[PDB]
């Protein structure tokens, strides 16, 4: 319908919302679970070394 | 599983160089017989050999 300044506002919304994911969000949330990643891949390198 | 596959294969080692051993062991015995009685032959041997 109408053309609006809350074209602005909502892109000041939207790159704040991203930083917010960013920087403090997603690497932990990863993280985290690469942690896991790892300690369940190396169960198979361990029972190699067991079983060599 | 990584602490029972040393477990076993350091038993199963130890079962090894028992056994073995065991083998080289009774190899000389059986040697020692062996050879004491050849010299009861030959003792005998002479024997006749003599009154002959």
């Amino acid at each position: 319908m109408n053309l609006n300044a809350t074209i602005l506002g909502q892109a000041i919304a939207f790159v704040l919302f991203v930083l917010f994911a960013m920087k403090y969000v997603w690497p932990p949330l990863m993280a985290a679970i690469e942690k896991r990643q790892k300690e369940i891949a190396d169960g198979l390198a361990s029972a190699e070394r067991a079983h060599k | 599983d990584l602490d029972l596959a040393k477990a076993s294969a350091t038993d199963q080692l130890k079962k090894a160089k028992a056994e073995a051993q065991v083998i080289i062991e009774q190899a000389n015995k059986r040697r020692s017989q062996i050879l004491d009685e050849a010299k009861a032959e030959a003792e005998q041997e002479r024997t006749k050999i003599v009154a002959q």
